[PDB]
């Protein structure tokens, strides 16, 4: 399913601000 | 009930003209535990010492500040956060700057993130999510109203209050922006499609976001999501939108005008302006007023366990912080 892709890509956690 | 904005803009006019400084001192405040850390600061637990009272402290380290060209950033933050005032947004309590730090210290919203909550249970029901949109919509309108845009919601920076209710953190990228603006800044995810074209933009990236946001609480994932950056920034610029079969029509379409890389049809940027949202269909049996006045039963509400208790929150390691004999950026944060 597409959460199913969701939970094992990596970015699942507290995702951060981008910088430069 | 457009005085209400009128009145909203001249305190607000007024709190920005000339800006508190230097309200309190390091040594007024017990730390206890981080409750979250960022790409540039990290914020801690803490007590007063002389109220008891418990606040949320961000720290920044000026000299990672000015590594990561952060400064007016920065500064914009702490201006911006002393001169509002509304339901949704938390409180600034005090700031001040010692050899070392920038500090802003503000209320402590005990209910964690609301992107924790979510992960766990996966996704939130349409009511649910449609409750928590109509907070960020009350808060745009009121914030772009002022000429300023956010430029980082995410479930990271939604905290849940004690009746249920958000309070929007982190206004790192919040700017006053006549107009246009142009820097690159953000969360992947969330960023609109203009940001990364490098095209400058307005406040309607934070429509953008807010589709975004409202598409994560009702999937349980974003729109937008491959293991790096520069992909997800692909499949943003592409503007190729699948909902879940769950997803009722109302929410379908609502998500496709919010969705839309095209400025000229995107709802929050139009004739009708934040209404386009507010009278849609999705939105139709929210009250806007009892929302501001959070008299609306929240979907829940978290566990209290007292004054200084973080089991809402994630653990995070310590770093301590040490503050230099000599001071270390002047000039460069002179107005903080
Ligand atoms: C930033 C903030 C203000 N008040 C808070 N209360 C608890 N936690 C906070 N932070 C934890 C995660 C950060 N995203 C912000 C805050």
């Amino acid at each position: 399913t597409t959460y199913a892709d969701f939970i094992a890509s990596g970015r699942t956690g507290r995702r951060n601000a981008i910088h430069d | 009930v457009k005085e209400f904005l009128a009145k909203a803009k001249e305190d607000f006019l007024k709190k920005w003209e000339s800006p508190a400084q230097n309200t309190a001192h390091l040594d007024q405040f017990e730390r206890i535990k981080t409750l979250g850390t960022g790409s540039f600061g990290r914020v801690m637990l803490v007590k007063h010492k002389e109220t008891g009272n418990h606040y949320a402290m961000k720290i920044l380290d000026k000299q990672k500040v000015v590594k990561l060209k952060q400064i007016e950033h920065t500064l914009n933050e702490k201006r911006i956060l002393q001169a509002v005032n509304f339901p949704f947004l938390v409180k600034l309590e005090f700031s001040f700057k010692d050899n070392s730090n920038l500090y802003m210290v503000m209320e402590y919203v005990p209910g964690g993130e609301m992107f924790s909550h979510l992960r766990r249970i996966g996704r939130f029901s349409e009511p649910h999510a449609r409750f928590y949109a109509a907070q960020i919509v009350l808060t745009f309108e009121y914030l772009h109203s002022l000429d300023l845009i956010y430029r980082d919601l995410k479930p990271e920076n939604l905290l849940i209050d004690q009746q249920g209710y958000i309070q929007v953190t982190d206004f790192g990228f919040a700017k006053r922006v006549k107009g246009r603006t142009w820097t690159l800044c953000g969360t992947p995810e969330y960023l609109a499609p203009e940001i990364i074209l490098s095209k400058g933009y307005n406040k309607a990236v934070d429509w953008w976001a807010l589709g975004v946001l409202i598409y994560e609480m009702a999937a349980g994932y974003p729109p937008f999501f491959a293991d790096q950056p520069i992909q997800i920034y692909e499949k943003i610029v592409s503007g190729k939108v699948r909902f879940p079969s769950h997803f009722s029509s109302d929410l379908k379409d609502l998500l496709r005008n919010l969705l839309q890389v095209d400025l000229t049809k995107r709802f929050g940027n139009l004739k009708n302006g934040v209404n386009d949202i507010k009278n849609h269909k999705w939105f139709a049996t929210t009250d806007w007023i009892a929302i501001y006045q959070r008299k609306v039963e929240a979907p829940f509400i978290p566990k209290f366990k007292g004054p200084g208790d973080t089991s809402n929150f994630d653990d995070y390691e310590e770093e301590e912080i040490r503050v230099s004999i000599n001071e270390k950026c002047g000039k460069e944060f002179s107005e903080f």
